[PDB]
């Protein structure tokens, strides 16, 4: 089973270069090209690049003069470098196997240019922004944010960098009613999200949003008792 | 000359069991069988699901086939398995690699409204000079919900980014969370901080506000 791992840097600031590495085990980069593809988040694939063997590079053409692609038989490992990098670009990379070389009578080549297996995928964040601890801001249960005998509280996990936090309530203790969003890029440059869960009203019981940011090592207990309206 | 591949439907809301048909049409002819589909569940990467139009890698079910030729191709799943439903793209491989949008497949359920909150910003945020105001729209179906902001009854217009959970494993809702981000001076300045939701499930438009200082 031919298996594919990847690697490379994870975060760039703007019109710098990406250098992704995808090291093929299992088998040899001879007899098949290799392609890399690219998935923006919450968007579609798109084709980058492909390279075989012997050094011939294709690549999308709507990329214009960005794609670099090179392998090292040697190590069996093939990289992608797309310069000029911008926010555009931040999005999860995978390689996979292209198509294979086969030998006909007539004709010799590369034929049924499909990709399996696929990497893992390195997510690639585009961003001016370096390290950075969030602020974690209780929205807090009020008249206006309860319907019958069901309020919804939270906490906002404002301005932070990179990715990801991780947010449990009460210790892990309140799962049921919880919705954790994906976060947001900001327009800033920093990422935020919102933890909210549903309880019922005559509870309002101690709520307190446990975030973890492993890249600063900051984690805030922050209690959230109703505000008024 | 590059060929485009549009997906048929954007979604597929369909019930565990049923029969799912994804359609690609190509802006140009797909020479021979140079097509593919994969499928790609959440937080994985794509799975080579088809290949050469018909063909079907090994391992993979015999529920899926695909047909076509030309412009027009088809994946079908005769017998929608409860793993079967997540996103899936045909590509074609005559020219140069292209992928179409994505189609992706969802559980139907019956229509849910969104419950509307509003939470306004803390004085701890607005004594750092910026004022979140979020509003979450709990457990609705399906996902296509609109939300506005509305300060002082002006519409507002690129200072909102919304997020959206993935469809709940128990009732097979969506969430959405809504943040309006103002300066504090701006903040200050208005009275009346409403969001106005549009669902399928709401017969109007409800709009949840708050008055700032009294809230």
């Amino acid at each position: 089973q031919v298996q594919l791992q990847q690697w490379g840097a994870g975060l760039l600031k703007p019109s710098e270069t990406l250098s992704l590495t995808c090291a093929v085990y299992g088998g040899s980069l001879s007899g098949n090209f290799w392609s890399w593809i690219r998935q923006p988040p919450g968007k579609g694939l798109e084709w980058i690049g492909e390279i075989n063997h012997s050094g011939e590079t294709n690549h999308n053409p709507s990329l214009k003069r960005r794609v670099t692609l090179s392998v090292d038989t040697s190590k069996n490992q093939f990289s992608l470098k797309l310069s000029s990098v911008t926010a555009a670009d931040t999005a999860v990379y995978y390689c996979a196997r292209g198509g294979p070389k086969v030998y006909y009578e007539y004709w010799s080549g590369y034929v049924n240019n499909c990709f399996d297996p696929w990497g893992q995928g390195t997510l690639v964040t585009v961003s001016s922004a370096s390290t950075k601890g969030p602020s974690v801001f209780p929205l807090a249960p009020s008249s206006k944010s309860t319907s019958g005998g069901t309020a919804a509280l939270g906490c906002l996990v404002k301005d932070y960098f990179p990715e990801p936090v991780t947010v449990s309530w009460n210790s892990g203790a309140l799962t049921s009613g919880v919705h954790t969003f994906p976060a947001v890029l900001q327009s800033s440059g920093l990422y935020s999200l919102s933890s909210v869960v549903t309880v019922p009203s005559s509870s309002l019981q101690t709520y307190i949003c446990n975030v973890n940011h492993k890249p600063s090592n900051t984690k805030v207990d922050k209690r959230v008792e109703p505000k008024s309206c | 000359h590059e060929i485009v591949l549009t997906q048929s439907p954007g979604t597929l809301s369909l019930s565990p069991g049923e029969r799912a048909t994804v359609s690609c049409r190509a802006s140009q002819s797909v020479s021979a069988s140079n097509l593919a589909w994969y499928q790609q569940k959440p937080g994985q990467a794509p799975r080579l699901l088809i290949y050469g139009v018909s063909s079907r890698p090994t391992g993979i079910p015999d529920r899926f086939s695909g047909s076509g030729s030309g412009t027009d191709f088809t994946l079908t799943v005769s017998r929608l398995e409860p793993e079967d439903f997540a996103v899936y793209y045909c590509q074609q491989y005559g020219s140069s690699p292209t992928f179409g949008q994505g189609t992706k497949v969802e559980i139907k359920r019956t229509v849910a409204a969104p419950s509307v909150f509003i939470f306004p910003p803390s004085d701890e945020q607005l004594k750092s000079g910026t004022a979140s105001v979020v509003c979450l729209l709990n457990n609705f179906y399906p996902r296509e919900a609109k939300v506005q902001w509305k300060v002082d009854n002006a519409l507002q217009s690129g200072n909102s980014q919304e997020s959206v959970t993935e469809q709940d494993s128990k009732d097979s809702t969506y969430s959405l969370s809504s943040t309006l981000t103002l300066s504090k001076a701006d903040y200050e300045k208005h009275k009346v901080y409403a969001c106005e939701v549009t669902h399928q499930g709401l017969s109007s438009p409800v709009t949840k506000s708050f008055n700032r200082g009294e809230c």
